[PDB]
């Protein structure tokens, strides 16, 4: 996931 | 029979700049002739208004900046069909 | 050496006149992904913002639709309309403002097919619900994102808009991508889902990198190529058609529905979005709730091209009155009626060419669709006091068969009594125009069709399916 749409993904 | 509306998730409203859509059968001219109406009726009640963009193409209206105080006033206008307060999209 | 979610958009089987049109950030358009492919119309409606990081999502997305290594649909041609700042923020009049210039483009130098991409969503707009639909009436088609809060996507625009397609997002493991109180809509206003988490496209950091990103708008990005694609391949589709398609060739019950609220799950589709490989389309529509009161009707209806050949109804209480097809401004309408907590109305839409299709409303050895040639096609049910192929069967209760004059058409009826819940499915081939309980020793609450299964839930009950081909 990022701040534009910082944590992570999977 | 006009109405108003307004987005409810209340921190993305946007007030002051309002969308008046008119009926399906109102042409260009037409929609222009409106919107300066209200900004005629408007400066007699001293307040200031700026038209940003008159719709045509997909539906007929135009989008105004103005005071929320006048939405009577814009309601009452001849071929209004509802007005929706402006709000804030998000990317998704 | 190919990205989990181009795999899971590819079939089992498998082996350009089309534009795409894109709002929403700046975009670095000279990116080797999509570089050549994203004319970059410079419009431009954003609100003051209260660099790489301005384009970072627009890159991204159209790097999806059409990225040369990474894009869904290459070779797509994209233009772009900025309507989201650089935070990411944009105004529901800055949409409409940009919808209706690509209206005024198209009837100013037209074109093949249109597909905007609304990778956007604030709250439910009627004026921008009203734009979509305008647009989507003059022959566009619209995709766009469910939404990111894990919410009914019907609260939100242009996520609830009639005649768009929307799309939530799924992960590598085929479930709702959900993130604390953040992650994918759901809700009868979602039409499919795609491959939305850990999606891999073009980096706004350079003209070569890379990222990974995730959102509702990346499960939007597939389906605008997956529909780019499906409109070069039969450029004449309707809306309709292409959404029938749409749903037939996605992957059906890979979805963990437990992931979503209890509630939701009926009203949200167990599908997940997949190119076509290289028939009789129908789909379940779901009504917006009617209310609590006895006299309470709600309203399921099928596009203008689209024919209404069954009709039924779900109440979570049980206190049910039935369901009913009447004709309404010309077209046959699916209406359920409460006892009572509340009644859905679930129509079964389908595209049928060369077929006339009536309603006949008549007591239950007879047959409501006598005329010879006439194929039944659904079966429904309604009473006022709460107390053999082209024939329904019912209990005190008036029925209402559909019935179509149908060449093609073959119709075979499959029912199976035995409990909470109970299945009868078609065969493999054909499609499931009608579902229907049969009453008995147990109170029935509700019948609904999931793609092809027939689904009536009981507190003996028999599962009736009508179950159609062509030849
Ligand atoms: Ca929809």
């Amino acid at each position: 996931f990022v701040s534009t749409t910082d944590r992570p993904c999977g | 029979t006009a109405t108003f509306h307004r987005c409810a998730k209340d921190p993305w409203r946007l007030p002051g700049t309002y969308v008046v859509v008119l009926k399906e059968e109102t042409h260009l001219s037409q929609s222009e002739r409106t919107a300066r109406r209200l900004q005629a009726q408007a400066a007699r009640r001293g307040y200031l208004t700026k038209i940003l963009h008159v719709f045509h193409g997909l539906l007929p209206g135009f989008l105004v900046k103005m005071s929320g105080d006048l939405l009577e006033l814009a309601l009452k206008l001849p071929h209004v069909d509802y007005i929706e307060e402006d709000s804030s999209v998000f990317a998704q | 050496s190919i990205p989990w979610n181009l795999e899971r958009i590819t079939p089992p089987r498998y082996r350009s006149l089309v534009e795409v049109y894109l709002l929403d950030t700046s975009i670095q358009s000279d990116h080797r992904e999509i570089e050549g492919r994203v004319m970059v119309t410079d419009f431009e409606n954003v609100p003051e913002e209260d660099a790489s990081k301005c384009d970072s999502h627009g890159t991204h997305l159209a790097g999806v639709v059409s990225g040369r290594d990474a894009g869904v649909a290459k070779g797509a041609s994209m233009r772009s309309l900025r309507v989201l700042n650089c935070q990411g923020k944009g105004t529901v009049s800055g949409t409409l403002i940009g919808l209706e210039f690509i209206r005024k483009s198209q009837l100013v130098q037209p074109v093949g097919p249109l597909v905007v991409l609304l990778p956007l969503a604030g709250g439910y707009s009627r004026v921008l619900n009203a734009a979509c639909q305008r647009l989507a009436r003059a022959g566009v088609v619209l995709v766009t994102a469910a939404g990111n809060f894990r919410d009914d996507a019907c609260l939100y625009s242009p996520a609830s808009a009639p005649e768009v397609i929307t799309v939530g997002a799924t992960n590598a493991q085929d479930q709702p991508v959900t993130l604390g109180t953040l992650g994918t809509n759901f809700g009868r206003c979602v039409d499919l889902f795609a491959p939305g988490e850990d999606i891999i496209g073009a980096s706004s950091d350079c003209s070569t990198c890379f990222v990974s990103q995730s959102g509702t708008s990346q499960a939007a990005a597939h389906v605008a190529g997956i529909a780019a694609m499906m409109l070069s391949a039969e450029p004449e589709l309707t809306l309709a058609e292409l959404r029938q398609r749409l749903i037939h060739f996605s992957a059906k019950d890979v979805i963990n529905e437990a992931w979503f609220p209890e509630d939701q799950r009926v009203l949200t589709p167990n599908l997940v979005a997949a190119l076509p490989p290289s028939q009789l389309f129908c789909r379940t529509v779901w009504s917006a709730h009617s209310g609590p009161t006895r006299m309470a009707t709600a309203i399921a209806r099928c596009a203008p091209d689209e024919e209404l050949l069954s009709c039924s109804s779900f109440s979570r209480s049980g206190k049910r009155r039935g369901e009913r097809m009447e004709a309404q401004g010309g077209k046959l309408v699916c209406r359920a009626h409460n006892a009572g907590e509340g009644v859905y109305a679930i129509a079964r839409c389908c595209l049928l060419p060369q077929a006339n299709c009536s309603v006949h409303t008549a007591p239950p050895t007879r047959v409501h669709c006598h005329q010879q040639g006439h194929v039944l096609t659904g079966c429904s049910s309604h009473w006022e006091v709460e107390d053999q192929p082209n024939q329904c069967v019912g209990h005190e209760a008036s029925i209402h068969a559909s019935c179509c004059h149908a060449p093609g058409l073959e119709c075979k009826v499959k029912e199976h009594g035995i409990q909470e819940q109970v299945t009868v499915a078609c065969e493999e081939g054909w499609t499931l125009t009608g579902c229907s309980a049969l009453p008995g020793t147990s109170h029935v609450l509700g019948a609904y069709a999931v793609d092809n299964t027939c689904v009536v839930r009981s507190r003996a009950v028999t599962a009736v399916a009508i179950c159609c081909r062509s030849r």
